[PDB]
């Protein structure tokens, strides 16, 4: 919803099995990490907003 | 129907590059094509674009 936070990882459970916490098949962690360098092309540079 | 896929062996390697893990079952396409082989296991980091 519009103007909302949420900081709490829970393994996403895609598949049909609980995950229980932690990674694998179908268990995988929602935050991914941008990676920042200087030889990046305009439009993967990062961009203070 | 993905979900007989996932109910298949555990997956090495199930990465998605155009169609999103969620919406593989919204999304709809004219035709599938699947490529069946064998390769190493250093081999299918090679298999991506």
């Amino acid at each position: 919803k519009p103007f909302e936070r949420d900081i709490s990882t829970e393994i996403y459970q895609a598949g049909n099995k609980p995950c229980n916490g932690v990674a694998g098949p179908n268990c995988y962690s929602p935050l991914q990490s941008y990676g920042f360098r200087p030889t990046y092309g305009v439009g993967h540079q990062p961009y203070r907003v | 129907d993905y979900s007989v896929i996932y109910n298949f062996a555990p997956f090495f390697a199930f990465k998605c590059y155009g169609v999103s893990p969620t919406k593989l079952n919204d999304l709809c396409f004219t035709n599938v094509y699947a490529d069946s082989f064998v390769i190493r296991g250093n081999e299918v980091s090679q298999i991506a674009p």
